[PDB]
């Protein structure tokens, strides 16, 4: 007959409060400005094209990394059996990428890594004769 | 110095060669040469009958292997499976790859600083002998683990 | 600034005996001041009652100076002007 | 002998084990067994655990919590609370012919579709898992709502843990 | 006096005073050592020492 | 003394809420910040509806506040 | 936050009856709860300051998707193989921002939203 | 026997509410980058293909950091194809870093078309063994 | 700070959940649902046979409620009546919302320290049983009060 | 202290990764230079982020950065 | 207060009422400060309306 409240857990605590009341209201202009920009402007094309799946990318990975992009490259190309090919020169001021996913495609993984990229390194692959091929963009 | 790590924790060249041995008498390879280290597992102490689902004993395995697994130091983690010809390519191929998906899972879930996990599975593509007899019983069908010290 | 006539701290740690007059050394150990030593002497009494420390010379570290605040002794954990010392 | 993952979906026979390990008297195992399918005991079991049953009227509801039950941000089942499953079964063989409904909820923050997408997943496997525990699926509906009625608080730490959660609800006949 | 709530003042008058987006209110004023709000439809008192 | 009493204990504070979340899944009637939800009704200190009592050391024992006003209630009397 | 533990414990009068010895407990039981307010404080501070800057630079992007803000305009200079007999340079760039970002005052070019 | 939970899982109604806060953090700069990235389609690539010629599969490692006249003069050379110009030079001539230690002959000319961009290409033509440096206007 | 209250005034947890299990072994409805609160009373404890009449020694339990009440801290509460068809809707309706406003009125006398009481009554509109043979001695003659604890 | 235990013993100190090598074939736990790869994820200090702790001395209590900042938790005060 | 309030008849209201075509059951979330002219021509074009001005 003893009364509860069943989500019980171990105690908090304030800095981990504070840490959450801002995230929220983080979270919340990310959203609203995620939304207005995907209305402001309409997208037309994905990097499906760019980058098609073929055989042995099945083979899943999960991953943590934040550091540069050629040893996670070189990583995954050696994993994938595939040849590196890196066009134009590297800056000066390194590209770093945080990675934290769990257990994709390769090809999801390669769409998020030039998705991250941007306007400053892209990424092509040519499965007939399985290579890979990133290159640095012109820029000033 | 003494504000310095004197050695880097949870590290122990006794208990290393101890759960070393420990796993020799259990049954589980360990292969060590140069500094990259394959540690190979038959499939019967892991699953059922041709299955991609766990056994419930089989737990206390994958924890003294994860145990094993975080006194080390890595980058990448490279698991595979294979298994024996049963039925066609394809349903075997797919057995393997929920098989390493499991054990890649279950090793993330554990606390072991990785930083790239990769997972696939063969099947029966690479056989280590000719002795077809066994199915799941075969020494062939098998789990392998693949890595290198770092530094 | 230090006002007049406030309280602070100091270490003894080199002794004498109370027969010939000289410099003696202690360091200021909280407050404001930090590592500074106060060199100064002492005062002969004719009764044997009490004895206290003439303190003179201050030297501040950090920036090469010597003022001369000039300030006595007090017994610690007692609050009184004595020494521990025998007297017979 | 007993399985951890639900005995392979078998029906336990819990006195059998009991009346042996007590006659090894017959009588004290009865009374045992009759303690521990009692209704009022299960109900203290669960309110032991984490679970809140709740009845009133012609209707009898179940309250689960998403983060003590499941693993974070994911349909897939924690493996731990697995006692209160099978008493959680045990109850529900009682009352053979309710209509069962489900529901999730949960929390303010997120996309408005993910967040009904995921209570969607969580309703839809919490109902798999009853289905699969024996009854059919005629008498099934699994909804899952977000942040439409919030039996809790959001600008609180703790009542947002309260509101994410899973409604089990059955009529009498 | 520079105080950030959520609620609003009632006794002492302030010089200016800023909406977020949120409804957060800001308020910019002379001093004081107590103040005066409603905070959901009810009066309450408020002590500010060491002015 | 006893807020979570008769229950399971204290389990923390929430500051969110500035109050003793309990053991049991209920918040105790107790505040543990001071930016809780206190209802004032009553209060101390003189000077007040002004800018509080003026910081000068009058001689007299006529005494006013920073806005000018003069507390001669709180001040002693002549 | 930065951390400097002090480990120099020093007393100015010493207790010596229990009533001493008990306010002096408490009173730095106090303290101790007023250093853990104290450090609430910064962090919270901090918190805000860090939050200040994010929503900053968050509403400086969603601004110039709103069309209220130029964007910056930097110009290039390229010069080839440069230097004296000692020192050479094989190809230098200059990069050099000429127009910094600002708000507009005309009203017209800005394109509001919708949503579904 | 024992399966034990996640070391460091997220156990705490603080730290659930951050995991969720950066997955929609995460979510919503990823389709940011979605709709941000622009690229072109593999058949509209303005890019120079690999005649794939016998001659091209030597190997070499070469680093260089200069003209490009002279650097395709040379490779013509090693080649044994014919070489010549289409255009008049700029004053300031384009300047390439090239680091390579395994490579062979048609993607480092690939490489160099990638380098040189707008301003120049070059075209090879395999029936009558030549290449053509062609400048723009 | 000693002048700040350490707990609200005038309440007491243990005194709380002594008086709620008391006044549920007293046979009235008692709901928490996360820090919102609902108290079902029969009717037939409350009244007389379809009339809005109160018996006297009712109101010690009126007292006690009230006194349960004030332990907490709110701003609206739903005061709400079910009962039983007898001749009409409108009969039942115009009792139940006679019987809301009496038993409101006579709880805004008491000390309560809400801001809002709200009075509506419906009579016969949800039925929550399945048993209809009773009246007023149905369970279905009943009054309720919802409300959320807040802050 | 006992870096190479149930081993052959510690070879020797190779510099190059900075860590023991034991007598049998494989490399140590323990290290011998700071050139190496520890993971230090805790650290002491104060104004630190910043240019570092002031050199001169401060005839008041407070302490300043290098920076310009202001170390209040290095700062002592009443 | 009562006495000197004045009012508005709700048949003499002058604001324009909802016409409720079916173009016009949309949901939207949008925050706005500034002219007229962008707002009603972007509100035009999500409505799929021809436009005009007097």
């Amino acid at each position: 007959m003893k009364f509860k409240k069943p989500p019980i857990n171990n105690p908090s605590d304030d800095a981990t409060i504070k840490l959450a009341e801002a995230a929220v209201s983080v979270s919340d202009s990310m959203l609203e400005m995620a939304k207005v920009e995907k209305v402001i402007t309409p997208p037309s094309k994905d990097n499906t094209l760019t980058i098609p799946n073929a055989y042995n990318l099945q083979a899943r990975a999960s991953v943590d990394w934040s550091g540069p992009i050629e040893e996670l490259t070189a990583r995954i190309a050696k994993a994938a059996h595939f040849r590196f090919r890196v066009l134009g020169k590297s800056p000066s001021v390194p590209v770093l990428i945080s990675i934290s996913t769990k257990d994709e495609s390769l090809a999801e993984i390669l769409r998020d890594i030039d998705y991250q990229a941007g306007k400053k390194a892209s990424i092509h692959v040519y499965p007939n004769s399985q290579v890979v091929e990133l290159r640095y963009a012109k820029i000033y | 110095v003494p504000k310095l790590p004197c050695r880097v924790d949870g590290a122990c060249d006794a208990t290393i060669i101890k759960m070393m041995t420990d796993l020799n008498k259990k049954g589980i390879k360990v292969a060590s040469v140069g500094q990259n280290y394959l540690i190979s597992i038959p499939a019967s102490a892991l699953f059922a009958d041709q299955s991609p689902r766990l056994n419930w004993a089989s737990y206390s395995l994958l924890n003294e292997i994860a145990a094993f697994l975080k006194q080390f130091r890595k980058i990448a983690i490279t698991v595979t499976s294979y298994s024996s010809k049963y039925v066609s390519v394809k349903r075997e191929r797919a057995l393997t790859l929920a098989r390493s998906r499991v054990v890649s899972e279950y090793l993330w879930s554990q606390g072991v600083d990785s930083r790239i996990i990769f997972t696939q599975g063969l099947g029966s593509d690479k056989p280590i002998t000719s002795y077809t007899l066994g199915g799941d019983r075969s020494p062939n069908a098998r789990v392998e683990i693949t890595f290198r010290r770092a530094v | 600034i230090i006002k007049t006539g406030d309280i602070m701290f100091a270490v003894l740690d080199t002794s004498v005996n109370s027969d010939e007059p000289g410099p003696i050394l202690a360091t200021i150990v909280t407050g404001k001041l930090k590592g500074s030593k106060l060199i100064g002497s002492f005062n002969l009494p004719s009764n044997a009652d009490k004895m206290v420390i003439t303190f003179n010379t201050m030297s501040i570290p950090g920036a090469e100076k010597t003022i001369s605040i000039s300030a006595y002794a007090i017994d610690p954990n007692t609050a009184r002007t004595a020494l521990a010392s025998r007297t017979n | 002998c007993f399985h951890p993952p639900y005995n392979n979906f078998q029906p336990d026979r819990r006195a059998v084990k009991r009346v042996g390990v007590d006659t090894g008297g017959g009588t004290v195992g009865l009374v045992a067994s009759i303690y521990r399918d009692s209704k009022r005991k299960i109900i203290r079991d669960l309110q032991k655990q984490d679970i809140q049953y709740v009845e009133y009227g012609d209707t009898r509801t179940l309250i689960i919590p998403t983060d003590k039950y499941f693993m974070f941000s994911s349909p897939r089942l924690n493996e731990i609370c697995y006692p209160g499953l099978n008493n959680v079964i045990r109850l529900l063989n009682f009352y053979p012919q309710s209509t069962i409904y489900v529901a999730g909820f949960t929390d303010n923050v997120g996309s408005r579709s993910h967040k009904r997408k995921l209570s969607q997943a969580q309703a839809e496997t919490m109902m798999t898992f009853l289905w699969a525990n024996g009854i059919a699926a005629k008498r099934l509906k699994a909804e899952g709502y977000g942040d439409k009625n919030a039996i809790s608080d959001n600008a609180i730490i703790h009542g947002s843990a309260q509101n994410r959660r899973i409604e089990i609800q059955w009529f009498t006949s | 006096m520079y105080v950030r709530t959520n609620l609003t003042i009632l006794s002492p008058g302030w010089l200016a005073s800023m909406t977020s987006a949120d409804g957060t209110h800001a308020y910019e004023m002379q001093k004081s050592p107590v103040l005066l709000v409603s905070w959901h439809g009810k009066v309450m008192q408020l002590k500010v020492e060491g002015l | 003394d006893g807020c979570c009493s008769k229950m399971g204990g204290i389990n923390y504070c929430d500051s969110s809420a500035g109050r003793l979340v309990c053991n049991n899944g209920f918040y105790s009637t107790c505040y543990c910040t001071r930016h809780a939800v206190m209802d004032l009704q009553f209060l101390m200190g003189c000077c007040l509806w002004h800018g509080g009592v003026y910081p000068q050391l009058n001689s007299s024992g006529l005494v006013v506040c920073n806005d000018g006003y003069v507390s001669e209630e709180c001040s002693l009397q002549k | 936050m930065d951390y400097v533990k002090p480990e120099a414990p020093n007393v100015t009068l010493l207790p010596k009856t229990k009533a001493e010895k008990e306010i002096w407990c408490i009173y730095t039981e106090r303290g101790w709860k007023n250093g853990i307010d104290q450090a609430n404080t910064i962090l919270e501070e901090n918190i805000a300051r860090i939050k200040e800057d994010f929503g900053g630079m968050i509403l400086y992007r969603k601004l110039l998707a709103m069309n209220m803000v130029s964007p910056p305009y930097v110009s290039h200079t390229d010069l080839g193989v440069t230097g004296d007999g000692s020192e050479i340079h094989i190809d230098d760039r200059v990069l050099r921002i000429t127009a910094l970002p600002e708000l507009n005052v005309n009203s017209a070019e800005w394109r509001a939203a919708v949503a579904k």
